[PDB]
């Protein structure tokens, strides 16, 4: 068990709009319908923003 | 209700039309007295103590003369229409604090420096569906708006189901969720009230107000959660109130202008006006010179009221009987 980011990468875990978000910061989106719960992480990798998480089928 | 007199304002009511003065037999009776040349108008006046008279208008010097239909004094209370704000979203965001503010003007004073400020508070929960947001934010006004020890009424609260779309369904601090049972509540009303009113002490007045939204944390900016639309209003005031306190101002230019202050020591004065009903009103004005020297005018007003039966059936007999006896056209509503 340790930290998995050096918190100079963790403090650009950001919460905002998809279009203003360039590199060198990570993405949350925040669900509404759920409190706590989170849609999504993105990371932005040839001007599209993709997800970092893996999708899970049935 | 104290207002401006162009040098002086009297009032007369009119609760019947008689045709000669050998008929004012009623404490309302009223019939238009002329010359059978047209040289000067005045009204046979019955007052609750005999006969009196209007001064007397010299039709010379007849400035202008003009009803009023009785729906031009009517205040409509200003309604509004609460809702979520489809752009930031269509539905609460659960963890965020869905504070309204109720922003009053013309609180005690009379100024608008004299504010109030009135507060809903709603946290969001998950699966908060907008009827319950609706639901449970109008109880949250009405129960800090109307607790049993707040002196003044400010405002009603009120929603409208999507289905029904017209019948308001009140909310006050003792409804309870319980009685609110639908599910398409559209939107939070909020209306306006009629002020306590007293003759002669407390005009009819109410408080301005404008729903002012806070900020929420929507996707990662602040942002109103909310939409205040100035709807359409449904609700008036009969215009009754003015009348009476119009009469118990402008009785005082023509009888005791003390009414009740040295208390024991008093004239008692009696008025006509029913606070309670609806009235039409017709309003003459006129002047006076004098003679070589005295070429100065002294402009007066001659008021008249009526019962608005829907129709202005008794205004128009009034102008018609004025008209025929003064030749004037006062036009009939």
């Amino acid at each position: 068990m340790k930290r998995v980011l050096n918190l100079g990468n963790l403090s650009r875990i950001v919460e905002g709009d998809p279009n203003e978000i360039t590199d060198d910061e990570i993405l949350v989106i925040k669900d509404k319908i759920i409190e706590g719960k989170i849609i999504d992480i993105q990371k932005r990798v040839d001007g599209k923003l993709v997800s970092l998480i893996t999708e899970k089928y049935t | 209700m104290v207002i401006s007199i162009n040098q002086v304002r009297q009032l007369y009511v009119a609760k019947a039309l008689k045709a000669n003065t050998a008929a004012l037999t009623t404490a309302g009776d009223i019939v238009p007295k002329a010359d059978t040349a047209k040289t000067t108008l005045y009204f046979q006046s019955m007052s609750p103590a005999g006969i009196v008279a209007s001064d007397k208008i010299n039709l010379k010097h007849v400035l202008y003369a003009k009803a009023t239909p009785s729906e031009a004094l009517a205040h409509k209370l200003v309604r509004y229409s609460v809702t979520l704000d489809a752009d930031v979203s269509a539905t609460p965001v659960a963890g965020q604090n869905y504070i309204l503010r109720l922003a009053f003007r013309q609180y005690i004073g009379l100024s608008e420096e004299d504010q109030y400020f009135k507060y809903g508070e709603v946290i969001a929960r998950s699966g908060m569906t907008a009827s319950d947001f609706y639901k449970k934010m109008a109880i949250s006004l009405a129960k800090n708006l109307e607790n049993k020890t707040e002196s003044t009424p400010l405002v009603n609260i009120y929603l409208i189901s999507a289905a029904a779309a017209s019948t308001d369904v009140p909310v006050t601090s003792a409804t309870k969720e319980s009685d609110l049972t639908a599910t398409d509540y559209n939107q939070i009303i909020i209306e306006e009230t009629e002020q306590p009113w007293v003759l002669g002490m407390m005009p009819q007045a109410f408080i301005p107000f404008t729903p002012q939204f806070l900020t929420i944390t929507v996707d990662g900016e602040d942002r109103l959660w909310g939409v205040a639309t100035v709807v359409t209003p449904t609700k008036t005031v009969p215009d009754g109130h003015l009348i009476a306190d119009l009469e118990y101002f402008c009785m005082g230019a023509r009888g005791d202008i003390y009414r009740g202050m040295g208390y024991p020591n008093i004239i008692k004065t009696t008025y006509l006006v029913d606070p309670g009903a609806v009235y039409d009103v017709l309003d003459i004005h006129y002047f006076y010179t004098g003679s070589n020297e005295s070429v100065q005018k002294s402009e007066k007003t001659i008021t008249l009221v009526a019962v608005d039966d829907g129709s202005h059936t008794a205004m128009n007999a009034l102008i018609g009987a004025i008209n025929t006896a003064s030749g004037l056209t006062i036009a009939t509503l």
